[PDB]
């Protein structure tokens, strides 16, 4: 949105880059930050931890009613059955979309997000536009931003992550997928479907 | 505090910017900012609640429009100064140096296996905030409660849009680190934690979506009984 007071993106990037490099140099001299530490954190969240993990959990719940029960009872413990868990997912609570209820998750106070199953959040999730509006006009937001029309008679539950509890949406299994393999089902599961801003992929 | 970061319910912030796709890290400085989190945590700059409070104290205009990981940089510097671990004058001098010499090297340093071990343990083991306390939970599922109208200047998880509002306890989660102490350097002082359901009409008035509710987590001191 236009702000006549704001510097160019290039100038902003130039200034941030110098400030970060300066701070980095100081933390390096303190002995608390190293290049290998930086590279390891980046590697994990670029290549190891991402929404494909959440997708594995969803399709197991879709194809295993007992596991689904355990998942909804204690998300952290159920996900550990698949070797999934850890930082910013220490306390996970999964919530089930149905014909009667639709769930969507937000962190209005910051950016909180279940890293072990979704990886790091996309920037829009962390930004003020989504955060401000989804608790106030979720039906209109889903329609206008995501092309997702939730009928007015259907309840929308918005989960604001004000604590270390991390809410994750278990999307409804799309019609026309009877007997599909877990691998085939996983192709329908998106990051967005586990935030609640889109359903799982149709067809 | 009643900072602008507390954006739930604010109108006029604009349309969502959502590119069709995006990388996890948009620039190398973002990788550095991200990795500084376990680094400064291990070094005792701050815990998680304090980390959040540093961001909450940003210049509001800067907060609203800066790249996300710039928020993290601000809170590192904030706590570095608070703890005396970062000299601001030296940081400013080094900033100017790297402005003028962007490709100048970083300081020579040794790699440390213990920092990789720390990263791996934190990532895959987590940093659980759950705690055992001696007191039983005061509230239970189905209790009708009212959220506090307190307005502390220090850190808390008291979004303005739920203050003074009436809701129903949905779940008791056990006890957890309490932000109102931890974020202000006053320690964990754990409290029982509850998810509470607020209707959209309760939050936004008679106009509200009659078929929507917001679920919001409340530490025990945040809420008091209306009806059991
Ligand atoms: O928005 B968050 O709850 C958050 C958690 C960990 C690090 C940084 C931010
Ligand atoms: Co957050």
């Amino acid at each position: 949105t236009e702000n006549i007071l704001r510097k160019s993106d290039e100038e902003i990037q130039k200034e941030i880059t110098a400030r970060v490099k300066a701070l980095e140099s100081m933390l390096i001299e303190q002995g608390i930050l190293t290049t290998s530490m930086i590279d390891r954190m980046a590697e994990i969240y670029e290549n190891e931890v991402g929404p494909h993990l959440g997708a594995k959990v969803v399709v197991k719940a879709w194809t295993d009613p007992e596991f689904k029960k355990r998942l909804l009872a204690d998300g952290t413990e159920a996900c550990k059955e698949l070797g999934i868990g850890g930082l910013q997912g220490e306390d996970m609570m999964w919530v089930e979309n149905t014909d009667e209820v639709h769930h969507v998750v937000v962190c209005t106070l910051c950016s909180c997000y279940p890293w072990p199953v979704l990886g790091l959040p996309p920037n829009w999730f962390k930004e003020p536009q989504y955060r401000s509006r989804v608790v106030r006009e979720p039906r209109q937001l889903l329609k206008e931003e995501f092309g997702f029309e939730v009928p007015p008679s259907k309840e929308i539950k918005v989960w604001d992550s004000s604590s270390e509890m991390r809410f994750v949406v278990l999307p409804q299994r799309p019609a026309g997928t009877d007997g599909w393999s877990e691998e085939e089902l996983a192709t329908l599961v998106t990051r967005e479907s586990m935030i609640g801003v889109e359903p799982a992929k149709a067809v | 505090m009643n900072g602008v970061y507390d954006v739930g319910g604010t109108d006029g912030l604009g349309p969502i910017n959502r590119p069709a796709d995006e990388p996890v890290f948009r620039a190398e400085w973002e990788k550095v900012a991200f990795a500084m989190f376990p680094a400064t945590f291990r070094a005792g700059f701050m815990g998680l609640d304090e980390f959040r409070f540093g961001i909450e104290q940003m210049n509001p205009a800067e907060y609203l429009e800066s790249p996300y990981y710039w928020h993290w940089i601000r809170t590192y510097i904030h706590h570095g100064v608070r703890t005396g671990k970062i000299d601001l004058e030296e940081l400013e001098r080094r900033t100017q140096y790297y402005r003028e010499n962007p490709d100048a090297p970083l300081p020579e340093h040794e790699q440390k296996p213990e920092l990789i071990e720390f990263v791996n343990q934190a990532v895959y083991g987590g940093l659980p905030a759950s705690r055992e306390v001696d007191r039983p939970p005061k509230f239970k599922e189905g209790d009708v409660v009212r959220f506090s109208t307190a307005s502390p200047k220090g850190h808390a998880r008291r979004a303005r849009y739920v203050r003074g509002k009436t809701g129903t306890v949905v779940k008791h989660h056990g006890a957890y680190i309490y932000p109102d102490t931890a974020g202000n350097g006053l320690g964990e002082c754990p409290e029982h934690l509850y998810t509470v359901r607020f209707t959209a009409q309760e939050l936004w008035g008679p106009e509200g979506d009659p078929n929507s509710s917001v679920y919001y987590d409340c530490w025990e001191p945040y809420i008091e009984l209306v009806d059991t």
